[PDB]
């Protein structure tokens, strides 16, 4: 009987977890509002089986992926953000997500904050509190079930357009910035499918539609600036940053504002390894820049006879 | 040093072990009879006159043999075999008490005019229970029986001895009062049923002892029927002392048993994990096959006993090395990467090895992950796949048993080429990259012989091509 | 001990209060009190107010102690309503307090360490050894070494892992330093170098007759003998191993192979229980990667010191 009682009570564990937290809160002389939100959220975590993640700690990657694809994936596939994706991409995110349950009448993200984690909506409606100049709000999109938030900033390289608002009890699905970025570089065509969706789904969004005009500009300067990073790495000689940049979705066929390719730059510099990798991509050997300089002529101009050998090859 | 001085007996010598089992029986009898012969006998009757004398003789010989048996030191941890050194151990540790116990105390009592204070020295013979203490200590070392189970059995024997001595002392306290005042004793006023223990000094020894021991046992579990109870003030005081000590002892018994149940849970841990994990599957309605996979992993955690592989980190390097030389060495020969090299190089690969076990479907190494360990598939099958730009994975040649994978990536010092997947239970022997690298630097000729084996292994699988 | 003393005080007070409640009734009603109606054997406590003080105290304390262990003989028992109420209160409180005693004893036993943990480790190790069907003599080696580790408190290092690297380095410099000074391999070195050499050291004890390292092996641990006697043996093809030098106290071995970057010149075999500090070959090397001045001063000392023994020379 003693062992049965001492094996720990699910509630006693909760109570012990809560106590420790509250001891920390009083130790830091915290405020009532924040304390109440914290305690409530601990509540929703324990009765919604937060420790499931703790249990999921030990079962390996494959089985965790399977339970993920059995729970999250049916819900994710109904999210238009990831419609048009390769199913592989969807299942991959499904491996890398975390369900979270929030108390009604709340807020997670804040307009202008660093996005960090990305969030879906498994269930519940959310209000896109966009703070104006005066301080008031207007919701231009209502994030119901099979909707998403945090995406607009990550995929388009901006900050969050809205302070989201928890209208009622809501179970959402977390996707970290860094992991989402990993899976987003793994896949290419469906990542562009994301981007196209973010444009076509920005219709209900209205102040996020002015954000979407700036997002049109953001896709523009994103591919342009990406090409400039590729070219700058080619000139500088950071071969490793060249690899990482091209793996970030960079187009080796893109040229900069002078119509100069990164192949051109590596040719004139003499960085035959950068040249060789952009060759493996397949950049044109006979392209001419704005000034008429070809990668061949770029190489011959600086006497880069090794680059000339690769070029003639 | 055992040749240096003869007649010395090894601490665990066979004949000494037999004598230990013999003197243990005699010590149990002596410690369970001294209270009887003290309380129930104001002078041991001649009927047992032989049985006491031989008893003392039984320990008298043991007083001599313990002056010759060697003892394992606590400083050098080495058995010391010198009679000069051996005798001092007895002369300091326990010679005094054993020697005082070995006197014919009953005969001395009968030869001194029947003085009870002389008979009180009989309790010195209770120190012969140190033999039972030694036996229990030795039994604790044996992995055959749990340490906590041995503790609880020791506590049960402590209760046995304490109740027996308490009953004997209780009857003795009844006898201290004069016979004419026997009605004031606990037994002289006993009227159980229609039998009154009126002339209690003339009742059969076993009837008196069984009554006293009945009292002791019913008070040991604190049943306290009340039929037999203390009446005197000496009886009251002794019952208070016995009851308090037995409260403490029973609390310790409950504590030992509870600790054995709480701490001593081996498969119950797997069962506890199963409880909430089955709750998980049920509240989330997992497919029966997936449920089976999860239960398989948890059972695997208790069936792969990786803890039995983690312990080797604690055993020192050389002895662990010889364990490797006796277990992993066949698996090492099975590797086609090594094939024919110097036996020393193969032995060094053998020495630094970390056995691991993995799960079917779970992946082991990931594409683009810098290889940090050199894995040999010894008993199992393994399959790698490479995600392309579109995402579809590139099937490669499967890695069946007695093969070595990840070796090429380590040799080229490049990240793992393909994300490798565990198809089923595999005996994945592991070698750290750095250890293999140093071994290669020492054995450069073997290293080039591996290089030849490497080119052959390259053409062997086109994916390495 | 505190709970046992509380038992002593509570039972003594209970006996005194119980006898007092007996005395609260007028003497004429002594037949209705617990003691005035008490007839044990022949002695009847009739004029209980005029009985010897220690007789009355022994009777009252008898009841108290009996009830404390809940023996409840019943010979002495409550009769009055006041005595009924007091006995109820006493046994109700004594239930909780004896349960506290049991809980504290059980918690003490549950906090089993040393012999308890080592016993568990022995049982797990014996099971694993049976699984591997290892050599019975090698099984004796395993068991003897870990038993030594118990007595030589090997698990201490685990505890020392809690205290951070700073205080740990201080523990090492306050214990290993003299032993490392005595070893002549480091005849000349800088304070930083010697301190680093001390920090990475690990204590280990070895059983007589065993093999520390095999001959012709890639030594990964320079050792430093502190106590006992070790030795080195020259194994040929015939196996006629020949003694090199009795590795007594402060006789570092394995350094020859480590610095020379060769295989173990001689099988190092044990003669007595030896305390050895241990330094991974890699660690000594990385300290050499920095304080290589120190290392070449060693190299000179290697020359002069190895000149002593012609086998070493």
């Amino acid at each position: 009987i003693t062992a049965l009682i001492v094996k720990g009570s699910n509630t006693e564990r909760f109570r012990d977890k809560m106590n420790d937290l509250i001891s920390f809160m009083n130790r830091k002389k915290l405020g009532r509002d924040l304390r109440s939100q914290i305690t409530g959220h601990v509540r929703l975590q324990y009765d919604s089986h937060y420790t499931d993640t703790v249990m999921l700690q030990d079962i390996p990657a494959s089985i965790r992926a399977k339970i993920a694809q059995l729970l999250y994936l049916p819900y994710i596939k109904k999210v238009p953000l990831f419609k048009g994706c390769s199913t592989e991409f969807i299942n991959q995110i499904v491996i890398r997500l975390h369900e979270e349950y929030f108390l009604p009448g709340e807020v997670i993200t804040e307009q202008g904050n660093v996005v960090d984690h990305l969030y879906f909506v498994c269930e519940g409606l959310l209000e896109a509190l966009v703070t104006k100049t005066d301080g008031s709000e207007e919701s231009v999109t209502l994030l119901g079930p099979h909707t998403s938030f945090g995406d607009i900033s990550i995929i388009c390289n901006i900050s969050q357009p809205f302070t989201v608002r928890v209208c009622e009890l809501c179970h959402l699905l977390r996707l970290d910035k860094q992991s989402f970025s990993n899976i987003l570089e793994i896949y290419f065509h469906d990542g562009r499918t994301i981007l196209n969706n973010i444009m076509e789904e920005k219709e209900s969004n209205d102040r996020i539609k002015k954000l979407e005009s700036d997002i049109v500009i953001h896709i523009g300067k994103q591919e342009a600036e990406l090409a400039l990073k590729v070219n700058s790495a080619a000139f500088q000689g950071d071969f490793y940053q060249l690899k990482s940049l091209i793996r970030s979705g960079a187009d080796p066929n893109k040229t900069d504002y002078d119509g100069r390719s990164p192949l051109h730059l590596a040719a004139c510099r003499g960085y035959e390894d950068i040249t060789l990798f952009l060759i493996q991509e397949g950049v044109d050997v006979n392209l001419k820049d704005k000034f008429g300089h070809t990668p061949l002529f770029e190489a011959v101009k600086a006497g880069q006879e090794g680059v000339i050998g690769l070029l003639v090859k | 040093g055992h040749n240096d001085y003869k007649y010395i007996i090894h601490p665990k010598n066979r004949w000494y072990k037999a004598w230990e089992m013999f003197i243990l029986v005699w010590a149990i009898y002596s410690s369970l009879f001294t209270p009887m012969e003290f309380g129930f006998f104001r002078g041991l009757p001649e009927r047992l006159f032989v049985l006491d004398i031989v008893g003392q003789i039984a320990f008298l010989v043991d007083i001599v043999l313990q002056f010759f048996v060697a003892y394992r030191d606590t400083q050098t941890y080495r058995t010391v075999y010198k009679p000069t050194r051996i005798a001092f151990r007895y002369l300091k540790s326990h010679f005094l008490m054993d020697f005082i116990g070995c006197f014919p105390w009953d005969l001395i009592y009968k030869a001194s005019g029947k003085h009870e204070l002389v008979r009180y020295l009989l309790w010195i013979r209770l120190f012969r229970v140190r033999k039972v203490v030694e036996f229990f200590q030795r039994l604790e070392k044996d992995t055959r029986i749990n340490y906590l189970f041995t503790r609880i059995l020791k506590l049960l024997f402590v209760e046995v001895y304490c109740t027996h001595t308490a009953a004997c002392i209780f009857y003795y306290l009844a006898t201290t009062l004069p016979p004419e005042n026997e009605g004031y004793t606990w037994i002289g006023s006993l009227k159980l049923g229609d039998y009154s223990y009126e002339n209690f000094r003339e009742i059969d020894l076993w009837k008196r002892y069984t009554t006293a021991l009945y009292f002791a046992i019913v008070t040991m579990a604190t049943v306290g029927y009340g039929d037999i109870h203390a009446v005197n003030l000496r009886e009251m005081i002794f019952v208070m002392i016995y009851v308090s000590f037995d409260m403490v002892l029973g609390a310790y018994l409950i504590g030992n048993i509870t600790a054995l149940i709480v701490k001593g849970s081996n498969t119950e841990r797997f069962r506890d994990k199963m409880n909430d994990l089955i709750s998980f599957m049920n509240r989330k309605k997992l497919g029966r096959d997936l449920r089976s996979q999860i239960t398989g992993h948890v059972r695997l955690q208790y069936d792969s006993h990786y803890t039995d592989t983690v312990m080797l980190q604690d055993i020192p390097a050389s002895i662990r090395a010889k364990i490797a030389q006796l277990l992993y060495l066949p698996y090492i020969k099975k590797v086609p990467l090594f094939k024919g090299c110097s036996t020393e190089f193969i032995n060094q690969i053998v020495i630094r090895l970390h056995e691991e076990y993995f799960l079917p479907g779970e992946v082991i190494t990931e594409q683009g992950n810098v290889v940090d360990h050199l894995y040999f598939v010894c008993e199992g099958l393994l399959e790698a796949l490479v995600t392309k730009t579109d995402g579809s994975e590139e099937s490669v040649t499967l890695l069946g048993p007695h093969t070595s994978f990840g070796d090429i990536s380590i040799i080229c010092n490049i990240s793992q080429p393909f994300t490798v997947r565990v198809c089923e239970l595999c005996h994945l022997l592991r070698l750290d990259k750095q250890s293999f690298s140093n071994i290669l630097e020492i054995y450069f000729h073997d290293g080039r012989t591996i290089l030849n084996n490497i080119m052959e292994e390259k053409e062997s699988n086109d994916r390495i091509k």
